[PDB]
């Protein structure tokens, strides 16, 4: 009756004379009527409209018939509350309604979640209830939104609803920014130590090396510190893979920073294994672990708004424009490279596929030579092939890539900002959940204010987050 | 001294708006691009110098190799400038990664971002 | 009364019988009614609308009450 937008039948089934329908009854899944109302919503306009209206009406009726029943708190067999379910499943309109639910009726006013506190003139203080939103509970709305998988729709738009953005920004500005900057600094020091331990590596003989000179003490200290950093990142990646239990698709689509830091740790461990096995090849591995290392500093750009948006755009280009451009480019480059090698007689001998691919790639760089050309047998064929390759790749594909990046930038102005906000949210939640009890409870958000009176009569204390507002109408 | 004559572009509407846009780019887009580009360039330069053995223009110094990898950005880079390593495959992989990341991705993305910024600061 | 958009109440407080308020009385920071009226505006639509409206209203009221007083200086 509720899910079909039939208010009259709901009122009757609750307030009839022959047999009243229970309001806390649960189905086989354990869903109550509020869970069902949540699962019906599909984020469209009219659907969200009547779902919010019907949720309001049924909640008011449940309060009136059962003032002693906390209908909103009932949990299904997943232990998953209607607010938690709306957050996890991705229903954004229902979430926006619930988190800003304000009820005018004094007989059930305790239901609401957004309380005006004083309205002197045109200014209003407001309290947003933080119960089952802050991370201090289990299955909190913030944790459920942040750790949501890729499939859940509206994942990074659910986090713009009040007070969620303000709550996260308050956590940031109050105690998370400092810890993030300290982590940034420690990673910078680790990378500098790694870099200067790599730069001054011994070049004579096979590994390991006899620590003889004074500087060798410094270098082995740096080597040890780099190995400890690598093993720490390895274990942190393993801990991530165990905590979130992510699926393969999730690993390969939405855990790029964890995957990259883990990969760099893998390269470091391979470097150690090789280095203690008397192999020059260790350098190779080490070198890769170096490059990734420095690249991974772009992670910390998420601490900063402008640079965070910039890095998000970088990723979006890499994942959607560059990949397809490279596919087409590899097809063209390999085709014309095979053609040119076929022309070329006994070959800087350019009668190998590698050398000719390298030349035709130099063309893309902007360093292409049209005159490595004394060793074919048909000059006209060679020059026609080169001109065709140039026109297709250098003139057409590259400029087309620039145009497509321009279009993508024009298309993802807002999604980039939302993704950055979600990245910072994950950072905040991970930082908070990674401390001791003393500090974590020392930096809870909001005050333990007095909201009003429960229908039972006693005082109602709610952890409320305070927001100040001004309105020049509705005096 | 010479680059201060852009000041006098104030007196002419078209050139004045042009110079204002130049300022806006230098502050919005070029700074962010330069930070990311510096990070990438330094990382790959350190990697290449580590890979390169005894330089004996002896690119076994950080400065000369940073210059060599910077040449790529201005369309004048050489993919075979040293021949003085032990793993040709690793060297080529590093240089190709650097070229793809900075020359193809970052610089064209900078052009795109300047396009968007031009679109958004027409009236400002 | 000016900064909260009661035109009737300000008209009364300027033209009552028991005791009329001083139009050019300054506060601790030295603001007249016009200075506070300016300082309350925040460049939106309705706020600007009513601020400009009541600025005009108080100018006419001051011209009527004190024709020799240049209130705006
Ligand atoms: C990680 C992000 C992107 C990285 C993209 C890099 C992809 C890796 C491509 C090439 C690296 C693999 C081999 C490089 C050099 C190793 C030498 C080699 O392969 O031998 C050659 C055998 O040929 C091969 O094995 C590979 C042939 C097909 C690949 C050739 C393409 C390389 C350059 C293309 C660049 C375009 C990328 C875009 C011949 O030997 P020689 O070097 O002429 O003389 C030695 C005696
Ligand atoms: C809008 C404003 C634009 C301003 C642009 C300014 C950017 C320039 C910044 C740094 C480069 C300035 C000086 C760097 C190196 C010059 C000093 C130098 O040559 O000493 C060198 C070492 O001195 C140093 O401190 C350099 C250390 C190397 C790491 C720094 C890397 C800078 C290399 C420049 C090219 C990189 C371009 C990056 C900019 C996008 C040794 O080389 P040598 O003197 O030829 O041989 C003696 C042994
Ligand atoms: C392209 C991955 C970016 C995605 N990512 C990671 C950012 C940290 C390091 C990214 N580096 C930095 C430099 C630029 C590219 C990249 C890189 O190293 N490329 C690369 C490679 C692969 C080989 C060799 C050389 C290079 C340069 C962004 C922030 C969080 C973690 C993750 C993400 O998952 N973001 C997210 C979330 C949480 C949830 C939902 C949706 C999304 C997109
Ligand atoms: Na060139």
């Amino acid at each position: 009756a509720a899910c079909t937008n039939q208010l009259g039948i709901v009122k009757f089934l609750l307030q009839n004379s022959w047999q009243t329908a229970d309001i806390s009854a649960r189905d086989s899944v354990g869903n109550t009527v509020l869970h069902a109302l949540v699962e019906v919503a599909d984020n469209t306009a009219d659907n969200t409209k009547f779902v919010t209206s019907m949720y309001n009406e049924i909640l008011m009726l449940g309060a009136k018939l059962h003032p002693t029943l906390k209908l909103e708190e009932l949990t299904n067999k997943k232990g998953m509350t209607p607010l938690a379910l709306a957050a996890g499943t991705g229903k954004i309109g229902v979430l926006a309604y619930i988190l800003q639910r304000e009820i005018q009726e004094p007989e059930c006013r305790h239901l609401s979640r957004k309380f005006t506190e004083w309205a002197y003139g045109p200014v209003h203080s407001s309290l947003y209830d933080l119960s089952c939103i802050d991370t201090c509970e289990k299955n909190s709305v913030l944790e459920v939104i942040a750790y949501s998988s890729s499939e859940t729709p509206n994942r990074h738009d659910m986090l713009l609803v009040e007070p969620l953005n303000r709550l996260l920004q308050d956590k940031w500005d109050r105690f998370v920014k400092r810890i993030f900057y300290f982590n940034f600094l420690v990673y910078c020091l680790y990378m500098i130590i790694f870099t200067m331990a790599a730069y001054y590596r011994p070049v004579d003989g096979l590994p390991p090396f006899k620590m003889e000179k004074t500087g060798d003490y410094f270098r082995v200290t740096g080597e040890i510190l780099s190995v400890l950093g690598g093993v720490y990142f390895f274990f942190r990646g393993i801990q991530y893979f165990l905590q979130r239990r992510p699926s393969m698709k999730t690993l390969f689509v939405d855990s790029y920073s964890e995957m990259l830091f883990f990969l760099q740790s893998l390269f470091m461990l391979a470097t150690v294994v090789l280095y203690f096995s008397h192999l020059k090849e260790y350098v190779a591995s080490m070198v890769f672990s170096l490059a990734l290392g420095w690249t991974n500093m772009l992670y910390y750009t998420r601490g900063f708004q402008q640079m965070g948006i910039y890095a998000v755009m970088i990723e979006k280009m890499i994942l959607r424009d560059l990949c397809r451009f490279m596919f087409v480019y590899i097809v063209f480059l390999f085709g014309f490279s095979t053609a040119v090698v076929t022309l070329i007689e006994d070959g800087s001998s350019y009668n190998s596929l590698y050398s000719t691919c390298l030349e035709l790639f130099k063309f893309t760089i902007g360093m292409g030579d049209l005159e490595f050309t004394e060793n074919y047998d048909f000059k006209a064929v060679f020059i026609i092939l080169l001109l065709a390759y140039v026109i297709l790749t250098y003139i057409l594909l590259l400029n087309m890539l620039i145009a497509l990046m321009g279009e993508t930038v024009n298309k993802i102005a807002q999604e980039s900002k939302n993704i950055w906000k979600l990245q910072r949210a994950i950072t905040i939640l991970d930082t908070e959940k990674s401390f001791l009890k003393c500090m974590r409870k020392a930096f809870r958000s909001g005050k333990l204010l007095q909201v009003g009176y429960t229908p039972d009569g006693k005082d109602d204390y709610r952890w409320c987050f305070r927001v100040d507002e001004v309105n020049w109408t509705t005096w | 001294g010479w680059t201060n004559m852009l000041y006098y572009t104030r007196g002419f509407q078209q050139m004045g708006i042009y110079a204002v846009m130049i300022e806006k780019m230098i502050l919005r887009d070029l700074c962010r691009f330069m930070f990311v580009y510096i990070v990438f360039l330094f990382g790959f330069s350190t990697a290449v110098v580590t890979l390169i053995e005894d330089g004996k223009s002896s690119y076994n110094s950080l400065y000369s190799t940073c210059l060599e990898l910077f040449k790529f950005t201005i369309g004048m880079g050489d993919l075979e400038f040293t021949e003085n390593y032990d793993f040709k495959a690793v060297f080529i992989i590093l240089l190709l990664a650097y070229v793809i990341l900075t020359y193809i991705l970052l610089l064209n993305m900078l052009i795109a971002l300047m396009g968007e910024t031009v679109n958004k600061i027409a009236q400002e």
